[PDB]
């Protein structure tokens, strides 16, 4: 007897509970990586009949990757609480498992209800615990992650090109990643993370500061021109730690003599560079 | 002599009220029913059995 | 805001346009409120012209709307309620009462041409409605206009 | 080599292909009795 | 601050309107009083409290670290108020590699699988995850993320009224003549570790 | 190499402005961006 | 309150008001401290902020057990906020519920009226489906035949039919001007301005119930009928229907050469067919099937 298509790796995502509900305006001023992630699975995934009556070959997937908390996971829960068609994600490590051959069959079934369930989008991250470069085919425990390489990479190509579904790939160290992988028809668009420097530094600090006190006089301006390459998430270490500092003596505005301490506390990268080799 | 009942095993979905899916925690999944009196509506997808 | 200017004289399309002034509001916001009000009321102008009947009091109820609620906010929002109640004789008085502040705009040919004569046409199907068949003289004294022109015109709705 | 009718083969170096070849094929001559098997054959890689 | 505060009293923080820090790691010198405060902290509640050597995890199986410590984070969400505890996670840690041997692989999917687990597309609540380790100069810079351990502690060399408590701490059972200035004691202590 | 990349992207910029035929100055805009990225690096 | 109050000092109280609401609720303090500045924005002629800040005084009660002095005391300017715009029905929920502590302060002198007062403009109210819901639950109540006009208050409560305008006017007069408690009639009619728009509004109500009416038993009907039922003008009442058409509340075709309009649908063959063939199922199957069985219960009853 034959039976409907099953998967049990990501159920689908009940989404009643599942939404993140992460705004676009909650991300802190990101307009290109947001304005060409609507450009890659958005508007495809609505306006198919654009990209065929232009003919642009629109991209079966897109990868994402960069410096370790540059907002790659919120843009994919900002993305996933703003559908309106299904999406799944899964932890990219659940594809090993204590038997033999449950792998191809975790990615088989949720592939296969991905072409079931809608017009969705996959969410694959930390292709790194599967995708590597060199193998010993004589572990055994080597032997599952090179097959399941296999298995993911054929069931890549088992489309029709009018099937419209997405997959979203994540991931940190882009140099663990087989260039066959990435070739073009898997994974013929890239995007990288860059730490913000300046003209979005100002624009994350306003975002994450929207939700606080900051009474009269705390300034911020000051603060953009302060060098040495802070990265993205620990701005948000930053506001918390304040509030946890202005807390603690029993405050509940933040005042601006909290921010210089608390800037001092976390960074604490001093100089690292003689100033007579510069 | 009856206690041998032993083997545990996991569900997948709800086919009908009388046809279930469960994976076996060895291997093979299997097609199983259930007993009149065991609530069929509350073995969501997600339960040990 | 050129750009939305500049292609909106063909009439394709002014939702490039409104991102053209949303952008901008962005762009102005606290920094240049002399663009920042015109910008306001080409934005509104140009959304209402393409059928949004309640948007213009929904968006211009956001904070950065309300923190710009000068004489061209009570224009375009008296202009759309006329719009959406298809007063005419209610959208001529509105445009003599802001005439001043409605012939700011250096493009003035879009607005007393353009959207007259599609405020006249929905005011010819809300007086349809009630009837079935009708005299011209009880629909010419419900709306106050001529013969031969609203002839014309229901020749050109019955086309 | 499409124009030719010329089986075009090429190789990265990369393990998933390994076990395509041989069994471990620690040298990499091997190619050839599976080369020779398709005898109009052309040999390319990259950089 | 982040261990007892916020589990009783979290109202101030969404009075403040951010959420209480998700996790802090300590670090210094080897036996400079981290477990004291691990076996010190641990004498408070012994309920919440599940703690591993970061070493009994790997197994000679396939993947069951993976398994094991999915179902770790299961059992933290299970009872709410939870405290978890990993000490010398250098034996999980590394840096990276880009596969010189084969058990690299598992363990850095463990270790990939664990940070996905800690801050991927969940709200993980009233859970604590406090650190320990002999060196941090051998961690993934991904496991040293403010986003993902909040607040770093150091543990220093203790101090010359530091060293004086500690062994009047250990002075307790004596038995002996009191004649002793332990200001000599103290100033001959440079450099000398808690214990 | 890049001509392709040119080329698609000056169709992205016609999907945009969401026209069905694309322009000229789609094909420069696109030209004129990759140059910057070309300025890049 | 030293500087009894004005603009500018209720706009500086505005911004702190949520402060303690982020700080903790006390049931008696902090709900006098949430209703203060309802008083002073009421006083500014501010009503969009005041109802803002009015949605969260609403999830407090339950504690009327001894907030009785201050619960509904402060009820007055929520219908003193919707009175500023068209909120009747609003209201009238809000007088439904604003009865309890005028029930436990029971004298029927500041208990009645109230009573009075929202049976009263319930009707100002539009027509509406839980509007009906709300007439069934205030009817029947056991204080109802205390005001001896709720009798013929019952009028508009069904088998609608004919409202005579003048007959209400000439009946009306006196509990709009005179009466042993009065007071409702003078906050409904006996102001300049509101009673003015009380009776205009009122005029609505029983020509939009002559419409309903008409809708109910009505095929085919002229103008100069409905004209003399509707003691108003030809050109009135076209627009009325028009007006109302627009608003799809009624369907009509008020036709206006010759004379004569129809209320009913155009009769679709699929809507006719399908109407007789379900009254031709049930009205033939099931009462056939009835009166069978019960004929043979009655041959059971008497002899076999
Ligand atoms: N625009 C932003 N830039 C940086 N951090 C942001 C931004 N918006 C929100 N954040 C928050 O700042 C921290 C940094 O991002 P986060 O920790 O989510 O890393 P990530 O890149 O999303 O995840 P990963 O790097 O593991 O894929 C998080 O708390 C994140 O939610
Ligand atoms: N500050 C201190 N006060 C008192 N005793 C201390 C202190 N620091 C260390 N010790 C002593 O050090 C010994 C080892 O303690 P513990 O097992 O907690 O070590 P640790 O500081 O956590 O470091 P490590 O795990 O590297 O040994 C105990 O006998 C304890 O009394």
């Amino acid at each position: 007897d034959v039976l409907p298509p099953e998967a049990d790796s990501s159920i689908m995502m009940l989404t009643s509970d599942q939404k993140p509900d992460v705004m676009y305006a909650d991300i802190g001023g990101m307009d290109i990586q947001k304005q060409e992630v609507r450009e890659a699975v958005e508007l495809p995934l609505t306006h198919f009949e654009l990209y065929k009556q232009i003919g642009i070959d629109p991209p079966r997937g897109v990868l994402m990757y960069g410096p370790p908390g540059c907002g790659k996971t919120m843009l994919a829960k900002a993305v996933a609480h703003h559908t309106t068609a299904a999406f799944i994600r899964v932890v990219g490590s659940e594809f090993v498992q204590k038997y033999l051959g449950e792998g191809p069959r975790m990615v088989r079934d949720v592939f296969r209800l991905a072409k079931e369930n809608a017009p969705a989008i996959i969410f694959i991250d930390e292709i790194d615990a599967i995708a590597t470069k060199r193998f010993d085919a004589q572990t055994g425990a080597d032997r599952e992650v090179q097959r399941i390489l296999l298995e993911l990479l054929n069931q890549m190509d088992g489309f029709d090109q009018n099937v419209n579904v997405k997959v979203i790939m994540a991931t940190n160290r882009a140099d663990t990643l087989d260039p066959a992988l990435l070739r073009p028809g898997r994974l013929d668009r890239k995007i990288e993370f860059p730490l913000p420097d300046r003209r979005q530094k100002r624009l994350i600090f306003s975002t994450i500061t929207s939700k606080m006190n900051l009474s009269e006089e705390v300034d911020l301006e000051d603060y953009v021109a302060r060098p040495d390459k802070i990265s993205g998430a620990d701005i948000n270490s930053i506001c918390q730690e304040s509030g946890m500092l202005a807390v603690r003596e029993n405050r509940y505005i933040v005042l601006a003599k909290d921010f210089e301490k608390a800037y001092k506390t976390v960074i604490k990268k001093d100089e690292q560079e003689h100033e007579f080799y510069k | 002599l009856q206690s041998v009942g032993q083997i545990v095993g996991e569900v997948l979905k709800q086919l009908t009220e009388e046809k279930f899916i469960v994976k076996a925690t060895n291997g093979p999944r299997y097609v199983v029913g259930c007993r009149r009196q065991l609530d069929k509506s509350k073995l969501k997808p997600g339960t040990r059995v | 805001m050129q750009s939305g200017i500049i292609h909106a004289a063909e009439e394709k399309d002014w939702k490039t346009a409104y991102s053209y002034f949303y952008e901008a509001f962005e762009g102005y916001d606290s920094i240049d409120s002399p663009k920042a009000i015109t910008s306001l009321k080409y934005m509104l102008l140009c959304k209402i012209m393409l059928n949004t009947p309640e948007d213009v009091q929904a968006l211009v109820s956001g904070k950065l709307a309300l923190r710009y609620a000068g004489r061209q906010t009570e224009a375009l929002k008296c202009v759309a309620q006329a719009s959406k109640n298809r007063s005419l004789a209610d959208f001529e008085k509105a445009l003599t009462d802001y005439r001043a502040e409605l012939r700011d705009d250096p493009i003035i040919s879009t607005h007393l041409a353009k959207l007259y004569d599609n405020l006249l046409e929905q005011n010819l199907i809300r007086v349809i409605e009630p009837f079935s068949r009708v005299q011209i003289e009880h629909i010419s004294s419900l709306i106050k206009l001529s013969k031969a022109d609203v002839e014309r015109k229901l020749s050109q709705m019955i086309l | 080599a499409h124009h030719t009718d010329c089986t075009f083969i090429r190789v990265s170096g990369s393990e998933l292909v390994q076990k395509f070849i041989g069994e471990g094929a620690r040298m990499v001559r091997e190619l050839f009795v599976m080369a020779r098997e398709h005898a109009p054959s052309i040999i390319f890689m990259d950089e | 601050e982040v261990i007892e505060l916020p589990l009783t009293n979290p109202e101030l923080f969404q009075r403040v309107g951010i959420i209480p820090p998700k996790g802090c790691l300590l670090y210094g010198p080897p036996g400079t009083g981290k477990t004291l405060l691990a076996r010190a902290v641990a004498s408070q509640l012994d309920c919440n409290f599940l703690k591993v050597v970061s070493s009994s995890i790997v197994d000679k199986y396939i993947g069951e670290s993976a398994r094991l410590i999915r179902e770790m984070f299961n059992y933290a969400r299970d009872h709410q108020p939870c405290i978890i505890f990993m000490d010398e996670i250098d034996a999980i840690g590394g840096r990276r590699f880009s596969e010189g041997t084969s058990a690299d692989r598992e363990i850095q999917r463990t270790l990939m699988e664990l940070l996905n687990q800690m801050d991927g597309f969940d709200t993980l609540h009233r859970v604590k995850m406090i650190m320990a380790t002999n060196r941090p100069d051998t961690l993934d810079p991904a496991l040293l993320r403010p986003g993902r351990l909040d607040r770093k502690i150091h543990i220093d060399l203790p101090n010359e009224q530091a060293r004086l408590d500690i062994l009047k701490i250990h002075a307790g059972p004596i038995t002996k003549h009191g004649e002793i200035d332990y200001e000599a004691i103290v100033k001959l202590s440079d450099g000398f570790n808690g214990a | 190499a890049e001509v392709k990349g040119v080329c698609t992207e000056a169709g992205m910029y016609a999907l945009r402005e969401r026209r069905v035929h694309v322009t000229q100055e789609d094909f420069e805009m696109a030209v004129a961006k990759v140059m910057q990225k070309d300025s890049e690096k | 309150k030293e500087q009894n109050g004005d603009v500018k000092e209720a706009a500086s109280i505005l911004q702190e008001l949520q402060v303690e609401t982020y700080g903790s609720m006390e049931k008696k303090e902090r709900v006098e401290f949430i209703l203060e500045q309802m008083r002073l924005c009421l006083a500014v002629k501010d009503y969009i902020r005041t109802q803002i800040i009015s949605k969260k005084i609403n999830t407090k009660f339950f504690q009327e057990e001894n907030t009785e002095k201050l619960k509904l005391k402060y009820y007055n300017l929520m219908i003193q906020l919707d009175q500023h715009e068209g909120s009747y029905l609003s209201i009238c929920k809000h007088y439904r519920a604003i009865y309890d502590t005028p029930c436990i302060q029971a004298e029927s002198e500041k208990w009645q009226q109230a009573l009075k007062s929202v049976v009263l403009y319930v009707i100002l109210a539009p027509f509406d489906n839980e509007q009906s819901d709300l007439v069934h639950r205030i009817s029947g109540d056991k204080k109802l035949e205390e005001i001896p006009k709720y009798k013929d208050l019952l009028k508009l409560f069904t088998t609608m039919e004919l409202m005579r305008w003048s007959t209400l006017v000439e009946d009306y007069g006196m509990e709009l001007r005179k009466g042993s408690l009065e007071s409702p009639a003078t906050d409904v009619f006996g102001s300049t301005e509101e009673g003015e728009k009380r009776w205009k509004d009122l005029k609505n109500r029983v020509v939009e119930h002559n419409i309903r009416i008409m809708a109910k038993y009505y095929t085919r009907i002229t103008m100069k009928r409905m004209a003399q039922l509707l003691d108003l003008s030809v050109d009135e009442s076209e627009a009325f229907l028009s007006n109302l058409v627009v608003n799809k509340t009624i369907f009509a075709k008020v036709d206006r050469l010759a004379g004569i309009i129809n209320f009913q649908r155009p009769k679709d063959p699929n809507n006719l067919l399908n109407d007789w063939s379900q009254k031709l199922n049930s009205l033939m199957s099931l009462v056939n099937k009835t009166t069978h069985l019960i004929a043979k219960e009655e041959m059971i009853h008497n002899l076999q």
